[PDB]
């Protein structure tokens, strides 16, 4: 009874979810080490800062 | 200058007694300096226990130190270095057993009253182990301040039976500790079994006895032969003595802090690191 | 720091009071985690024990002998156990006039061969008793169980096969398990609780100082 | 939150006076207090700081010894014990709250006062004290220091509060440029080391009045005289 | 009818597999293979925050980068400031047994939750002066692991009846109700444009949903055991995932496959939180063999280790500025690096 409801709904689930556009894996990774690139001189853990201006050192 | 005469009656002295003590007080200076640098860096041994011992091992260490720096005298008069050091070696000894009557009560906390309660803070220990020992000495130089420094050694007088301002106060806390030793025995003895059952019986009646040895240096039960030093005649009661109370901290450094498993571990990390 | 921080400081420091008031209670309360399925005996027990004193969890707070006792009473059960980790015992109620036994062993064989309760005693109890003794007057013939001994006779070499039963499934020894068949009166079950857990801290003390 | 004191009068020369505060509708022994004064018909003074926890506690220079503040807390009152009263402790005398913590905003309520009659220090100067106005336009108000209020943490205390024909004093700034609550969005305030303004836009009734600025750098607190807007 | 089905599941299942397969041209390790290393990374310890009773289970920064709120099994939620080591607040709770804690991004109120099974919303800028309680949010059937704001008047739930939920404050009823896992849920984390989330629920499986119209849109797998933490990347098209088998993985939403793998052969623990940094260029990850460590997105390999914790590392997190990490373990301390 219930069974079939299941089936039907995870049917419709999976039929909604294999229709979706795709791109390629080369273009993202570009896109990721693009971001990483563009913000790289205000990220203080990653490039340390004068003890002047840190409130923490 | 036999450590006999701490607790001697007769002014008894000897040549090989001496040379004994004073190997004796060396080895367990360096022993004390290693028991204080163990308990002051390692840290998973932190606790009350660790706290009283690490004051025991001071006491005694600063006691020695003064003791043979200052116990010969020339046979001349008496002036104010040796009253100084009388009552500087009686403070730090009277302190050096109250300190062990803590270890006595602390153990009796573990075993008796079974459970975990909030016991003593680190002020009143503090209070209690460097309290007394000010009030004692305060009322005895009140009391008579002439009693201070001998004719031969700078150490408490025989007359007016002033020398039992040191027995006092030991003798009674000897036997208490003397009750609450056997104690803990007992219980070891019918629970054994129940925390490892998989031994022979040497592995048993060695482990207890290393265990009640360990136990038996803490609670100053090997200062009670030297309680019957009064005559020349005694001669083989004062040689053991000396030569077990002339290693007390050798032994307390062998028995607590090498055979422990949690500072073999942390020593072996910190040698390591540095 | 000027004027106002000064000020700022001093309501810090009154937290810390507040804080370090609180240390000195939870170090002196006993832990001791409830399971069982006869929720009618759960519910006559924990009924007796609050007359004695006086859904999610529901704690329950007493004391036996001034010391201050805590009980709590309680899918995937692991990530639900995480949080027991400082009990000193496990209180483990069964039904025996009853059938339902096979299930309540292989759920105790599930509980204590567990990895994170290595360090935790098992206290087991066995309740309604008297409904076991009328049903023993009439002999109702044991199916499977080897009852060597008395079987029409009354249940007195039953609980001993019963009690071995339960003694197995224990996959680590070297803490005690202690039994019961529940009296009517309370200060029974009060003198046992505290007794199993004064002998389980006691095992534990003796440790510490290298028997 | 309320705030009802008691106690004053007309007094003899000699004697002495107990007066008190009751508060009501909030957390009283979470916050500090202070007794403030007014003059018949001058500018502010203050008078005595009690402090959480009745630890700290700071009087001014020209009544110490003779005044003390006590506080009690289960039945939520406050005392001042005044003694050996001169001429010159003629005035009005007010109650202040206050918290301290990080983004608090201290002197946030005040009560209603009470009436006594009687048969070195930063010095801050008003510009002046009295300009003629007209509904509808903009003005502009500023009082000036004799040393700097920027503390090294990046602060600048110095407050703003306003008081109307017949009531009791409201806060308007703190700090030299926020908002308190409850008040309208047409107020800002702005200044640099040692001279300061206050800035009012879209002037409304209602808005006439004596205001007032002082500062909280550090043991005692000082006042100004008082500037007044005439309609 | 039932052996259609199934069949029809099969061939969906298939389809979808070779679509995911087809774009797979490349692979991340082999474009920063021209990359320089960040060289070795290493922090000391600049404050140490102490006053907890027990174990510290979480943490959250606020928006100005210089309050916290942390949360431990005594009962106990504290307001600290990081600057001084100062305690602004003390918080007690009405249920022990608590297991997340969240901080508003205006800064008026904060969240609590666990074992019974409501949500716990608090009012920390009042006329009384008092901290109190403003709502008591209930309808679940479990546990609660996760709770995060989005404003002022909506939060986002997720609980161990395989549920997830999004509820509004003021009259105190759901809204939408999120279905479709098979195990517990254990994470959930928020995206910066506030309009998507992802979530992992202890099945080997994630999954990303739109908070407005009320499906899911994309799921992932490839874990071998459960997953126990989950963050976005700070562009809102990434993020990265631990699990209880000792590996973290970095997962991309425009292409729908894994991107790299973080693993050695010397861990078997587990990881317990995972945070970024605020270019995308170092993650953080704690574990349970007492230690925290720090990872290269970008290439896979090792830059540092933060050592200091007696205990398991529970919660790590990283501020909005960028200046400092925070992380807080079982020994009940909390610690700040710089």
């Amino acid at each position: 009874t219930a069974s079939i409801a299941q089936a039907r709904k995870l049917v419709e689930q999976l039929k909604m979810e294999a229709n979706i556009d795709r791109i390629k894996v080369s273009k993202a990774a570009a896109d990721l080490m693009a971001y990483c690139e563009a913000h790289a001189k205000e990220d203080p853990l990653l490039t340390p800062v004068p003890a002047s201006e840190n409130p923490f050192r | 200058s036999s450590f006999a005469i701490l607790m001697a009656h007769y002014d008894v002295e000897d040549w090989k007694l001496t040379l004994i003590t004073r190997v004796g007080l060396a080895l367990s200076l360096f022993c004390l300096l290693l028991c204080i640098l163990t308990f002051l860096l390692v840290r998973p041994i932190q606790g009350s226990r660790t706290t009283i011992h690490l004051h025991l091992c001071i006491c005694l260490f600063v006691g020695s130190t003064i003791f043979l720096a200052g116990i010969e005298n020339e046979g001349g008069q008496v002036g104010l270095r040796c009253r100084l050091v009388a009552g500087l070696l009686h403070y730090c000894f009277l302190a050096a057993f109250c300190w062990m009557s803590l270890e006595g009560l602390e153990l009796y906390f573990l075993v008796v009253r079974v459970f975990q309660g909030q016991g003593l803070s680190t002020r009143w220990l503090c209070l209690i182990g460097y309290g007394v020992p000010l009030l004692i000495v305060g009322v005895s130089a009140a009391i008579y301040s002439k009693g201070y420094g001998r004719p031969r050694y700078c150490w408490l007088d025989f007359e007016q039976g002033f020398l039992w301002s040191f027995l006092g106060p030991v003798t009674f806390i000897i036997l208490c500790n003397a009750v609450i030793f056997v104690t803990t025995v007992w219980k070891l003895t019918q629970k054994f079994s129940e925390i490892n059952p998989d031994m022979k019986k040497l592995k048993k009646a060695r482990a207890l006895t290393i265990t009640a040895i360990a136990q038996l240096f803490l609670l100053g039960c090997t200062w009670v032969f030297g309680l019957f030093i009064f005559d020349d005649r005694s001669l083989v009661l004062t040689y053991v003595f000396t030569i077990l109370n002339c290693l007390q901290g050798a032994f307390l450094y062998l028995l607590h802090c090498l055979l422990n498993k949690k500072v073999r571990e942390e020593y072996r990390k910190w040698a390591c690191l540095v | 720091l000027s004027a106002e921080d000064k000020a700022a400081v001093e309501r810090s420091k009154m937290i810390d009071a507040l804080l370090a008031r609180e240390r000195r209670a939870v170090r002196r309360l006993v832990k001791i985690l409830l399971l069982g399925a006869d929720n009618s005996g759960k519910s006559t027990f924990l009924k007796q024990m609050r007359i004695i004193h006086v859904k999610g969890i529901v704690e329950h707070d007493f004391v036996i002998k001034k010391i201050p006792f805590k009980m709590v009473d309680v899918s995937q059960r692991q990530k639900w156990f995480q949080c027991f980790d400082g009990i000193t015992s496990i209180l483990f109620m069964v039904d025996s006039s009853d059938n339902r036994l096979v299930e309540s062993m292989n759920d105790f064989e599930t509980i204590v061969n567990n990895k994170l309760f290595f360090n935790v005693s098992i206290i087991l109890f066995l309740n309604k008793m008297d409904l076991l003794v009328e049903k023993v007057k009439t002999v109702s013939i044991k199916k499977h169980f080897p009852d060597f001994r008395g079987d029409p006779h009354r249940l007195e070499d039953v609980q001993r096969y019963l009690v071995q039963c339960f003694d197995r499934k224990r996959r680590n020894r070297s803490k005690p398990l202690f039994h019961h068949f529940t009296t009517s009166i309370d200060t029974e079950n009060a003198r046992f609780i505290f007794h199993a857990v004064k002998d389980t801290i006691l095992q534990e003390n003796l440790k510490d100082i290298m028997l | 939150v309320q705030l009802v004191e008691s106690g004053g009068g007309l007094v003899q020369p000699g004697g002495s006076r107990k007066l008190s505060c009751s508060a009501s509708g909030f957390a009283f022994s979470s916050f500090g207090m202070h007794w403030v004064r007014q003059a018949p018909e001058k500018g502010l003074e203050w008078v005595a700081y009690i402090s959480s926890g009745s630890g700290t506690i700071y009087y001014a220079d020209t009544v110490k010894g003779r005044f003390t503040i006590s506080r009690d807390d289960p039945k939520n009152t406050l005392f001042l014990q005044m003694t050996s009263l001169r001429s010159e402790d003629t005035a009005m005398y007010y109650c202040v709250r206050s918290i301290y913590y990080y983004g608090s905003s201290p002197f946030d309520f005040w009560g209603q006062g009470t009436t006594l009659t009687v048969s070195s220090d930063i010095v801050m100067t008003q510009a002046t004290s009295s300009v003629p106005v007209t509904p509808g336009e903009s003005v502009s108000i500023s009082c000036r220091s004799s040393k700097s209020l920027l503390h090294s943490n990046g602060n600048t205390y110095l407050y703003w509060f306003l008081q109307r024909p017949g009531q009791s004093p409201q806060l308007l700034i703190y700090r030299m440029s926020n908002l308190a609550s409850g008040v309208p969005d047409r107020f800002s305030g702005s200044g640099s080391g040692t001279a300061f303004t206050l800035t009012i836009s879209r002037l409304e009734a209602e808005d006439v009045g004596v205001y007032y600025c002082m500062q909280h750098l550090e043991y005692p607190l000082t006042f100004g005289a008082g500037t007044k807007l005439e309609l | 009818e039932l052996d259609q089905l199934r069949q029809e599941a099969e061939q969906l299942k298939n389809q979808i597999r070779d679509a995911r397969k087809a774009c797979a041209d490349a692979t991340l390790s082999q474009i920063t293979n021209n990359i320089d290393p960040v060289g070795r990374i290493q922090m000391r310890t600049r404050r140490t925050l102490r006053g907890h009773l027990a174990k510290i289970y979480a943490m959250h920064w606020g928006t100005d980068s210089r309050l916290l709120v942390s949360a431990s099994q005594d009962g106990k939620l504290i307001i600290w400031d990081s600057y001084t080591t100062n305690k602004v607040h003390a918080i007690p709770l009405r249920s022990s047994w608590v297991m997340t804690c969240a901080y508003a991004p205006s800064g008026n109120y904060v969240a609590c939750g666990g074992l019974d099974n409501i949500c716990s919303i608090y009012n920390l800028k009042t006329r009384e002066g008092n901290v109190r309680v403003s709502r008591e949010l209930a309808g679940h059937t479990g546990y609660l692991s996760c709770c995060r704001f989005l404003d002022d008047n909506q939060i986002v739930t997720s609980s161990g009846d395989t549920t997830c939920a999004l509820w509004d404050i003021e009259t105190g009823q759901q809204t939408t109700t999120f279905t479709g896992h098979t195990g517990d849920v254990m994470s959930l984390s928020l995206a910066p444009d506030t309009r998507l989330f992802v979530s992992g629920a202890c099945d080997a499986s994630a999954k990303l949903w739109d908070v407005r119209e009320g499906m899911c849109r994309q799921t992932f797998t490839g874990h071998e055991s459960d997953i126990n933490a989950i963050c976005f990347f700070p562009n809102g098209n990434a993020f990265a995932t631990g699990s209880d088998d000792a590996t973290c993985r970095l997962f991309d939403l425009r292409a729908d496959q894994e991107l790299m793998t973080y693993s050695h052969d010397n861990i078997i623990c587990g990881i317990t939180s995972v945070s970024f940094s605020k270019s995308g260029r170092l993650l953080l990850a704690g574990y349970d063999d007492f230690n925290c460590n720090v990872w290269d997105a970008l290439k896979a390999d090792r830059a540092g280790v933060l050592a200091g914790h007696d205990n398991r590392v529970s919660c790590l997190g990283v501020t909005d500025d960028g200046m400092a990490v925070a992380t807080g373990s079982w020994d009940s301390f909390l610690k700040i690096w710089n």
